[PDB]
């Protein structure tokens, strides 16, 4: 599976994969959320 | 009169380019920044324009103009150190 | 609304007059690609920030427009920055 | 032209240049209403005003 | 206790920042009579213009 | 601010009137002879009216 | 004249007291005398509190502390790093081996003393010295800058 | 007054790039111009612009070229009585009036928003030609 | 309008002033650190020590034939100078005491900060050497390198408080100093522009600029000191930047109405003062960092995860409708 | 009595948002429509004649009160938020 290959390309880079997690997040936000929220 | 001085002012810098651009056919180093100065001259017309004009069609295009000026500028560099590696 | 240049202007001319005074105090008694490179990348990612500056200042005005603009902005140089980085020229 | 103005209000020639625009709109020759291009041409530039104060300052000058 | 000779150098320059900015406000409020708005905008200069010609004829 | 403006434009008015007819005064006392002139016009073919323009741009900057 | 001398005498003074409260020493230790002249920078016997630091540069040094043996193969490039010195340019001679022969005193490749080849203001001997006598010697040179009239000298002559 | 000295000071600086006797000094001279530039729009009333300038082009352009030479080695007429007292100022739109930032960022990645997009490309065009130019790597 | 020459002078004298005290401090805070005393004999506590030094590198012979063209060794100091000073010309240290009301007062830092690269660059070039200039090019092209992180930072910094201009900065911090949230953009800030300054770790490129010449090249007497003077100045400047960014500007603390004696001028000096400090203890605290990884490091952790914050700070602002 | 200056203006404007919103209205219609101040002119006098018996109440009714409030404006070039204090002293009297 792809989990193995994913574990290990955060162990080995760091800051690219929580650079890649907190961009993620920043675009989540505001294309999944934003629209739950404007309809209430 | 002020927008006279402006105008004359931007062209008198466009055809300085020009003339660097134009005389010296081995510099290949006064070319680019002559081919600068054409730019900024233009740059300075649409802005002037802009302001005159009351229009806004002039500051957005003059930014984006920058884009092209500094594409220009890398890739005329990077051509001119790939030469240079030739010869010297 | 623009006046308050005018006192850079002489901040500037009176800071010339005092490095004067102070450089004058004792008279009264080969190639490298990499450079380039880095100099490059510089210029690309500082369009970016100059283009980021009206965007943050009116990202108010604009909503869930301008925003996605700026990000395809953004997801196209960090392509490129992405092409960058894997082929070398980021690392000495 | 466009109708952006610099200071975020609006182009002081905006709506001559509408008006302009809109009788051009259902007019298929433009000798009719030539006199609103014109207008909209010399509220850009202003020459037509600049070309009367010439003339008043050109009396001032002849007194000499 | 000890530790306090270090924190004279710092104080000195502290202090002197803080004579840095309050040496300008004191020479701005002595001339001017006011001291400087934070935002200036055409509107705010559109009234500064207008109050002292109204002052001046006054 | 926008309840402010109305006497402040009222005042302002009042003193471009004052000065247009000061002006409009003075353009009639020059111009007697070379007939044909309609001292103060609208050079405007619409009507509509603008403010007398001035050669500086960008003036309410400083 | 009398007037003024105090003003030459004044001016004397705070001449020799920016001298003195700042010396800027170069390092030029190159034996066992230089881990004694490194204790002496340490933390126990502070250079640092007498205005001392050590510079790497001899072109923007007060004096020169030559400590360790001078071998014939480094005495001209002793000698080439006095010559791009200031004016006041001060030696002190640290160590038994640098002020005079040494230990060794007999050989083919030892300069028998650092004053044959730049002149030495201060003489501070032991193998190696002690850094109390290290901070002595510096206070040595501290006193013999105090005793310097130089605008004085200047004006009588 | 103070439009006519800086024009002619750009104005002999611009002349002496192209004339210049080494480059070094052409470069110097070529960052003078864009200074005297600057200064020119923040008289025209646009500081965005008059401070992209030193960000962009004496901020990068000529830092650039600088590393690359381093190695490798009707008018209106002047009578103005009775017309500085002739100014109309429309106090309606001095409230709430937009800076020459908020005005440009307004329009410029809502309206008009594939050019802006195009020069994405275009700088995205420039990084990766000097890349596949100049990479020895040896 | 003749006032302005006399405020200019009121911001210069006391700035190099606090330039001498500072390094007074670095010494003093160094000393204290590995157990010592530091300058203790002259004055009371080392305060007439840097008095000496000026003095006493006043009274020296100038080494001053420049090997050059004699023009551009002797302005590239006065450029860094005038460089490093003008960038203080918009400093809002309480309310009124600001000089200059930049209605951007932020790009105008930027721009400022990016073109003190100049003055270094034609200083390693006209000193006619084979490695000092070399090595001033390298400082050059790490203080570039850390410019694009300073301007995304700025950046970050710029979409919460919706306008560019610094006394609404500040203002704008009233709830909150934007370093709680921010916290990892402030470590971030902090450490960019501790490598931008060569005054960090981040520090060989000039390291062995020395440790292999010896500045064996046109060494003026005290013209030379005029980028000294100019690198603690900005060392001072960019210390005052985090807290008129991160931490707020002149407001207090954490404060009851109660200790309102005290102005709004002393909180903004207390925090520089604080920052001024942690320079001098991350210095005395870590080794140096080279400059192969230098520069891997400035262009592989924090472009991309300064880009990665300006992103995630812009889309939480907007799904929730924060925005100014 | 005051002179209607920058900053008594702006103090008062508060009240003049209240009290004059007919005359405010009528002169910017009648300014919306044309901009001539030639015609604009018989509603630039309602306007103006309304503000000053406006301050004229204003200053009597509310005399000391209103004195700091303008000093204290043009002392603080018109910001709101900054003082307040002769602010609220000033709606405590005049009851707006
Ligand atoms: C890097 O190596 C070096 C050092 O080690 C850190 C030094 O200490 C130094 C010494 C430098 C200094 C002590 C700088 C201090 C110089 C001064 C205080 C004199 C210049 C300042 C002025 C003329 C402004 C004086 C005015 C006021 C204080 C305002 C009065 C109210 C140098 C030059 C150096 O190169
Ligand atoms: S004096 Fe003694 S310790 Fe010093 S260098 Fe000579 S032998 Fe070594």
């Amino acid at each position: 599976p792809v989990m193995e290959k994913l574990r290990m390309f955060v162990a080995q880079e760091p800051v690219v994969a929580a650079s890649c997690l907190i961009g993620g997040v920043g675009l989540f936000l505001p294309a999944v959320v934003r629209p739950i929220l404007d309809s209430l | 009169m002020d927008l006279i001085k402006y105008f004359t002012f931007s062209m008198i810098i466009f055809i300085l380019g020009i003339w660097g651009i134009l005389l010296n056919r081995r510099n290949i180093l006064i070319m680019l920044m002559s081919i600068e100065l054409m730019l900024l001259a233009v740059n300075l017309n649409f802005l002037v324009f802009s302001v005159s004009l009351d229009d806004m069609m002039g500051q957005v295009f003059a930014l984006l103009v920058l884009t092209v000026a500094a594409a220009e500028s890398a890739i005329g560099l990077a051509i001119f150190v790939i030469t240079f590696r030739v010869r010297g | 609304m623009m006046l308050e240049f005018a006192p850079i202007f002489i901040y500037l001319v009176i800071s010339l007059l005092v490095s004067l005074i102070l450089l004058g105090v004792p008279f009264l008694f080969r190639f490298d690609i990499r450079f380039y490179l880095v100099s490059i990348l510089f210029l690309i990612f500082d369009l970016e920030v100059t283009f980021f500056f009206p965007w943050a200042v009116s990202l108010n005005k604009i909503d869930l427009f301008g925003f996605w603009s700026m990000m395809a902005f953004l997801f196209i140089l960090t392509i490129g920055f992405l092409y960058e980085w894997k082929r070398g020229a980021l690392d000495w | 032209a466009s109708g952006w103005g610099i200071t975020g209000n609006k182009g002081r020639c905006y709506d001559f240049w509408m008006d302009f625009s809109e009788c051009m709109s259902h007019c298929r020759e433009p000798k009719d209403c030539t006199l609103l291009r014109e207008d909209y041409l010399e509220c850009l530039h202003h020459s037509k005003e600049f070309q009367r104060r010439n003339r008043i300052y050109k009396e001032e000058q002849r007194k000499l | 206790l000890v530790w306090l000779e270090a924190m004279l150098p710092l104080g000195i320059i502290g202090g002197m920042l803080c004579i840095m900015g309050n040496s300008q406000y004191y020479i701005h409020k002595a001339y001017h009579g006011r001291p400087k708005h934070i935002g200036h905008d055409e509107w705010d200069v559109a009234m500064e213009r207008r109050d002292k010609k109204v002052v001046e004829k006054a | 601010r926008r309840t402010i403006l109305p006497i402040l434009q009222a005042e302002e008015d009042e003193r471009f009137v004052s000065e247009w007819k000061k002006y409009l005064e003075y353009e009639a006392d020059v111009m007697k002879d070379v007939p044909g002139w309609k001292v103060g016009e609208n050079v405007y073919n619409s009507g509509r009216w603008m403010p007398p323009a001035t050669g500086e741009l960008r003036p309410d900057v400083w | 004249s009398k007037a003024a001398e105090f003003v030459i005498s004044k001016v004397d003074d705070l001449m020799n007291w920016a001298r003195t409260g700042s010396i800027w020493p170069m390092t030029f230790g190159l034996a066992c005398c230089a881990v004694e002249m490194m204790h002496t920078g340490a933390a126990r016997y502070d250079l640092d509190r007498f205005g001392i630091i050590f510079r790497p540069s001899p072109r923007q040094s007060d004096c020169m502390i030559v400590a360790g043996t001078l071998t014939n193969k480094m005495a001209p490039a002793l000698r080439k790093v006095y010559d791009q010195m200031p004016e006041p340019r001060w030696v002190i001679s640290m160590g038994s081996c640098a002020n005079g022969g040494g230990y060794y005193h007999y050989s083919y490749s030892v300069v028998r003393g650092c004053d044959r080849i730049v002149p030495v203001d201060i003489y501070v001997p032991g193998c190696p010295p002690t850094a109390e006598a290290l901070l002595y010697g510096l206070l040595q040179l501290q006193k013999k800058i105090n005793r310097r009239k130089d605008f004085l000298h200047w004006w009588n002559k | 007054m103070i439009l006519s000295v800086l024009s002619s000071l750009a104005l002999v600086s611009g002349l002496m790039v192209v004339r210049a006797k080494n480059p070094v000094h052409s470069v110097l001279f070529f960052i003078l111009v864009f200074c005297d530039t600057s200064g020119l729009l923040l008289l025209l009333g646009l500081d965005f612009f008059a401070m992209i300038f030193l960000v962009v082009y004496i901020g990068a352009i000529a830092v650039l070229f600088l590393f690359v030479v381093m190695m490798f080695h009707i008018p209106l007429l002047p009578t103005q009585r009775n017309t500085t007292s002739l100014r109309y100022t429309v106090y309606a739109g001095k409230v709430r009036s937009w800076t020459n930032l908020e005005t440009l960022g307004n329009l410029l990645y809502t309206y008009y928003f594939v050019w802006f997009l195009v020069s994405s490309l275009i700088l995205l065009v420039a990084m990766i030609g000097a890349i596949v130019l100049t990479m020895h790597r040896t | 309008y003749i006032a302005v020459p006399a405020e200019i002078l009121g911001i210069i004298l006391p700035l190099l002033l606090g330039v001498a005290f500072l390094v007074l401090a670095e010494r003093k805070v160094m000393a204290f650190v590995q157990r010592r005393k530091g300058p203790d004999v002259v004055g009371s506590f080392g305060l007439l020590q840097p008095l000496a030094d000026g003095l006493k590198l006043i009274l020296k012979e100038p080494i001053s034939p420049s090997s050059a063209n004699f023009f551009l060794f002797r302005m590239a100091p006065v450029a860094t100078f005038m460089l490093s000073l003008v960038a203080w010309a918009v400093v809002p240290f309480d309310y009124g005491m600001v000089l200059s009301d930049l209605n951007i007062g932020l790009l105008y830092l930027f721009a400022i900060s990016s073109l003190g690269v100049y003055g270094i660059i034609i200083a390693g070039r006209s000193s006619n050497s084979k490695y000092a200039f070399l090595g001033a090019l390298r400082s050059a092209a790490q203080m570039v390198s850390y410019e694009v992180s300073i301007g995304l930072i700025l950046i970050t910094v710029l979409i919460c408080v919706g306008s560019c201009n610094l006394s609404e900065i500040v203002m704008a911090q009233k709830q909150i100093w934007f370093g709680i949230p921010l916290f990892p953009v402030l470590v971030m800030f902090f450490i960019s522009c501790l490598a931008e300054t060569n005054r960090a770790p981040f520090d060989l490129p000039e390291a062995e600029a020395e440790l292999v010449a010896g500045y064996n090249v046109e060494y003026s007497s005290m013209g030379f000191a005029l980028f000294f003077l100019g690198e603690y100045a900005n060392m001072i400047l960019m210390s005052g930047l985090c807290t008129l960014f991160f931490l707020g500007g002149w407001l207090p603390i954490l404060d009851l109405p109660i200790f309102k004696k005290i102005p709004g001028s002393i909180w903004f000096s207390i925090k520089v003062l604080f920052f001024l400090f942690l320079y001098i203890w991350v210095r005395a605290a870590f080794p140096r960092y080279r400059y192969d990884q230098l520069m891997g490091l400035g262009w592989k952790v924090f472009l991309p995860l300064s880009l990665a914050w300006v992103v995630s700070v812009s889309g939480l602002l907007v799904t929730f409708q924060w925005l100014p | 009595n005051p002179i209607p200056t920058s900053a008594v203006l702006t103090a008062s404007a508060k009240h003049i948002g209240m009290r004059c919103m007919p005359e405010n209205v009528a002169f910017l219609k009648c300014k919306k429509n044309d901009p001539n101040p030639e015609k604009c002119l018989d509603k630039g006098r309602d306007v103006t004649r309304c503000v000053l018996g406006l301050l004229k109440d204003l200053h009597q009714k509310c005399q000391k009160e209103m004195d700091d409030y303008v000093g204290c404006m043009y002392y603080y070039t018109n910001e709101f938020d900054l003082c307040r204090k002769e602010q609220e002293a000033f709606e405590k009297v005049c009851p707006l």
